[PDB]
């Protein structure tokens, strides 16, 4: 088959710029390489076939180029419907693939507001504890939680989930919850979130003592 | 007016039939050829399979021998029957209309297809019989509150604070799915500390599934 | 300068398997094939002459070789000589049973396939010296020709009535040059040189042997008719002939394509060749000449 | 419409020619035999001791 390497993940740029995304494929697909732009919740529609040609009604702004290898998009006059999810599609080989999808939001740096909530006695009862930690109104996305329990690395037993970009101040929130039997909930002491990100020198432990 | 409109077909239970159907209005079956894509959440798009102008069923080498469409043409319906559905087959189904125009390289001539019109999008999800949520505290310049609200099944859930009332700093995130096959998800909002003893806050937690509605008053513990 | 230069994009009204139901549908029909009636107003070519009967699918066009035997009390006698022009006494007779597979290939301008000479080039005409007899050149090594037609073709199937299916060119896509052939110039210059000497003994050693290419006239009798891979061809070979001869390199003929044939020279009796589904290819032998003398 | 309208057209049944199977005995030109087995118990095949022409 035929694999198409889609770079970079997440470019920011804010209203009123010019980007570039590049979509390299595996082999020669001479130009057969449509672009299809997915709007968050939305369905992905169609801006660019054959790498060159506008689809009818997207604006004049949007264009494409090469036919070898190295594909590119280059929007101009950025505006608040182009801060979408882009991928790239091959139409050379039957096995068809798609790109990996190039994210493009709005570019302040601004650290987490970090906060860690104990599970609920209603819910010990039931024989399971969460242990929540949230992050709020950060930017930029990227942020990394590790969960300490009697500051032993826990691995494997969170799960998070983030917001979409705050329309205002182009923040994200991002909650993780740690999943623990209410046994071994009630053999530990000290929980704690530690959390790292640009925005901080060095990372941020909330904790409390069961 | 051109559109393709699909519909929701409910979660389903694994290790079964999953049919979709699309509606083709504005346009006809005939002449171009009709295909299916997906995009599992929080990843990128993958091909199932198409049927091209000439009637002919290409199919993604992943899905092996549980992939099968049909078009009916009495009706302008394209369908798939993936079979043996497995959890890691949850994703939003589309379909799309591969059109042919003909681009000419210096002297060859070829049929490119392009996936012009897309549908609007099914999402399918495989768990687990209906179950409604149970909705824990997460008890309090700026304070945070929340509401856990866990162990659901299907999606989705809404939740609004104090009726709708506050909406200034409330964060409702996307649900999580469990390992138990159950959802979980969490909604927040960040308030003036000096309220916390003052000013009563309630997540209004709908999961119309089950029809479970709670309105859950987080108090500091 | 491309095969879609020479096409027309035909759409018409046909009859269904029902009565009393119509169907439009479309064809791409050879600039050959339609005259135009005065997207404007055209007519198949054979349709004030006669209905052409289409060229049944699952029948080959390929010449496979017939032996004409005699009946009892009859014999056939062969002869050997290996000099033999086409007249006159021949030492070495035979009687065989009956003759060796004679391919009826159909073909003008160029005897393709078919039997060689023995030791050197052979002319052979009724009267040499009168320039309305044609000359029947016959080669010793043959001289090979490749055809095409680079278009990937997709034949499509129009119900015109109860059980009766027209086969139509839908789409064509691929390679769209002009379908040719390709004689090798380094072959085909020697082939004309043993012409030309085996030539210059009916018409003397000093006269100037000039090949020019082909008068005027129909379209079967001006180009190399023939027909390969089920679809007919129309070459010019005018670069085949065009030399005077005084005491790795290909030629490319470019061939036009025809889908009702009047084969036989005939008037009322046309056929409709089907589409041939993808690209054609073409192996022949030129084992021979049909030439005539300019008076 | 007609079970047959996409596959051949149909040949009316002439009114007037019969149907109805009449006797026909098939008969060997000059040079020839037919060999007719007078076997009350012959399976069709293997030798039949009571031949007649
Ligand atoms: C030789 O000549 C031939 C002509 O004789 C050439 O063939 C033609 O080639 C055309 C160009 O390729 C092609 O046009 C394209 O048609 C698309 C629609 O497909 C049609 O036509 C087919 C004909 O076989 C039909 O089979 C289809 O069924 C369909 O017709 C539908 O049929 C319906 C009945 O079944 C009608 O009724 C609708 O039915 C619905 C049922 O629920 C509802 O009831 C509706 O309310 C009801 O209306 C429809 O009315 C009819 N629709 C028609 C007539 O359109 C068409 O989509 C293509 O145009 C779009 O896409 C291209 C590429 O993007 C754009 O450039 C266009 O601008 C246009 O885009 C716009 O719309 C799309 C959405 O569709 C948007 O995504 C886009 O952004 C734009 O807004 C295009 O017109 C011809 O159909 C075809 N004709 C034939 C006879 O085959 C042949 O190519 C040529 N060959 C050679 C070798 O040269
Ligand atoms: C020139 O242009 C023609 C089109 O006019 C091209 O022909 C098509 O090629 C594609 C592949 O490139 C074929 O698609 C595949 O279909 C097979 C199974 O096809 C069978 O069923 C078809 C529908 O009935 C039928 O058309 C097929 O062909 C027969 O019938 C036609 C007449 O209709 C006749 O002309 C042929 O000779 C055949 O007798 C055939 O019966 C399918 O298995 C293919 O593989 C895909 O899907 C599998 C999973 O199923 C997947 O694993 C593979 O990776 C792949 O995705 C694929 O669907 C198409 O059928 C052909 N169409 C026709 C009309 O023949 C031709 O290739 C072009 N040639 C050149 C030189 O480019
Ligand atoms: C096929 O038949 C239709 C009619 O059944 C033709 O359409 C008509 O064309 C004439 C002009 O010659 C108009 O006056 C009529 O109003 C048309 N009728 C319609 C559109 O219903 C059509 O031209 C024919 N197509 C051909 C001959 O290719
Ligand atoms: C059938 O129609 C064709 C086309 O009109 C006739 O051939 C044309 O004849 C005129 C008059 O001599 C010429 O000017 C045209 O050049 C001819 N066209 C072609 C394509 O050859 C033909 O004569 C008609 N046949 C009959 C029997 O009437
Ligand atoms: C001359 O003879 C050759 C060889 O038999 C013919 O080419 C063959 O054509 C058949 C039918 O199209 C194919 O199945 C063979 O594969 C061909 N052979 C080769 C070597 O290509 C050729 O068509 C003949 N020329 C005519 C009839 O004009
Ligand atoms: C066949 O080839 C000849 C020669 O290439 C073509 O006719 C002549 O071409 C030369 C230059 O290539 C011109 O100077 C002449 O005026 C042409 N004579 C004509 C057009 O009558 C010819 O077009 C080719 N095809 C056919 C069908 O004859
Ligand atoms: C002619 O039409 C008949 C009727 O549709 C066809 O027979 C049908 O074939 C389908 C298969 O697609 C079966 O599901 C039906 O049961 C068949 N009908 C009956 C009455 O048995 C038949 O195949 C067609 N023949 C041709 C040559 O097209
Ligand atoms: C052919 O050869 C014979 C015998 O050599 C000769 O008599 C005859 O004249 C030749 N044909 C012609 C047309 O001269
Ligand atoms: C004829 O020769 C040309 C180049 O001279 C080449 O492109 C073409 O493929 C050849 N065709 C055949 C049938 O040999
Ligand atoms: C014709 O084609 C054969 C292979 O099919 C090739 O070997 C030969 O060189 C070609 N000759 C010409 C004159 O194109
Ligand atoms: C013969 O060649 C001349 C030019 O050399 C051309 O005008 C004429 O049409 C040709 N005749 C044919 C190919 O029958
Ligand atoms: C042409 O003749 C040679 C021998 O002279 C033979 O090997 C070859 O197969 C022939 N090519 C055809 C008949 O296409």
């Amino acid at each position: 088959a035929i694999q198409l390497t889609q770079a970079p993940l997440t470019v920011s740029a804010s209203i009123g710029d010019t980007i570039t995304l590049t979509c390299r494929a595996s082999q020669d697909i001479s130009i057969w390489l449509s672009w299809y732009r997915q709007m968050p919740g939305k369905a992905p529609e169609l801006l660019i076939y054959a790498a060159s040609t506008l689809r009818g009604g997207v604006p004049s702004r949007f264009s494409g180029a090469r036919s070898g290898t190295d594909f590119s998009l280059k929007i101009k006059n950025l505006q608040p419907e182009d801060f979408a999810t882009y991928y790239c599609f091959q139409s050379d080989s039957y096995p068809r693939a798609f790109g990996q999808g190039t994210k493009v939001e709005i570019t302040t740096v601004a650290a987490p507001s970090v906060f860690i909530f104990p599970p609920s006695d209603e819910q010990l009862k039931s024989g399971t504890a969460s242990v929540v930690c949230l992050l709020n109104n950060f930017y930029p996305r990227e942020a990394k939680v590790q969960w300490k329990v009697d500051n032993a690395l826990q691995s494997g037993n969170s799960q998070e989930s983030v917001t979409e970009q705050d329309s205002k101040d182009s923040t994200y929130s991002l909650s993780s919850t740690l999943t623990l039997s209410k046994a071994d909930y009630e053999k530990h002491k000290v929980y704690a979130c530690e959390v790292t990100h640009q925005g901080l020198s060095s990372p941020v432990t909330k904790s409390f003592n069961r | 007016q051109a559109r393709l409109q699909q519909w929701e077909g409910r979660p389903l239970k694994p290790a079964e039939t999953l049919s979709l159907t699309c509606g083709v209005h504005g346009v006809g079956l005939g002449g171009s050829g009709w295909g299916w894509i997906r995009q599992p959440p929080g990843q990128g798009l993958q091909w199932i399979g198409e049927i091209d102008h000439d009637g002919s069923h290409k199919h993604n080498p992943a899905l092996r021998s549980r992939l099968s469409m049909s078009l009916d043409t009495s009706r302008n319906q394209v369908s798939l029957r993936l079979t043996s559905v497995t959890a890691a087959d949850t994703a939003i189904y589309y379909c799309v209309r591969v059109y042919r125009e003909k681009f000419l390289i210096g002297e060859f001539l070829t049929d490119y297809r392009f996936m012009d019109m897309w549908g609007t999008g099914t999402t399918v999800i495989v768990s687990a019989s209906t179950k409604g949520p149970s909705v824990f505290p997460l008890a309090p310049g700026t304070a945070a509150l929340g509401c856990l609200v866990k162990d659901y099944f299907p999606e989705p859930v809404t939740v609004s604070w104090n009726s709708g009332a506050l909406t200034s700093g409330v964060h409702t995130f996307p649900a999580v799915l469990q390992s138990s096959g159950l959802y979980s998800l969490s909604s927040v909002v960040t308030v003036p500390s000096s309220s916390l003893g003052t000013q009563t806050y309630i997540c209004n937690v709908n999961h119309k599934p089950s029809n479970t509605k709670v309105d859950k008053r987080v108090e500091p513990k | 300068d491309d095969m879609r230069g020479e096409l027309k994009n035909c759409s018409f009204n046909m009859t269904t398997e029902l009565r009393d139901k119509k169907q439009k549908v479309y064809s791409l029909f050879y600039r050959l094939d339609v005259v135009q009636i005065n997207n404007k107003e055209y007519r198949l070519i054979n349709c004030n002459t006669s209905a052409c009967t289409q060229a049944c699918p699952k029948v080959s066009f390929e010449p496979i070789p017939i032996h004409y035997c005699a009946p009892a009390g009859f014999a056939i006698l062969k002869c050997k000589d290996k000099k033999f022009n086409g007249t006159g006494p021949c030492p070495s007779v035979s009687t065989v049973q009956c003759t060796h597979g004679i391919k009826p290939v159909v073909s003008t301008q160029l005897l393709l396939n078919g039997s060689l000479a023995e030791e050197e080039v052979m002319i052979r005409s009724e009267n040499i010296t009168n320039n309305a007899k044609n000359i029947l050149v016959q080669f010793n090594t043959p001289v090979q020709i490749n055809c095409t037609r680079p278009n990937n073709n997709t034949r499509k199937s129009i119900r015109i009535g109860p059980g009766q299916a027209f086969y139509a060119t839908g789409d064509i896509i691929g390679d769209i040059r002009q379908a040719h052939c390709n004689v090798s110039k380094a072959t085909w210059n020697e082939t004309l040189g043993k012409v030309v000497k085996q030539l210059r003994k009916h018409f003397g050693n000093n006269t100037i042997i000039r090949f020019a290419n082909s008068s005027g006239g129909d379209l079967e009798v001006t180009t190399h008719s023939f027909n390969c891979g089920g679809e007919f061809f129309y070459c010019n070979t005018s670069g085949l002939f065009n030399s005077t001869w005084i005491s790795n390199d290909s030629i490319t003929l470019p061939c036009r394509i025809k889908q009702i044939i009047n084969m036989w020279q005939r008037i009322g009796q046309c056929m409709y060749a089907p589409p041939i589904q993808g690209v054609i290819r073409c192996v022949s032998n030129i084992t021979g000449l049909i030439l005539t003398r300019d008076g």
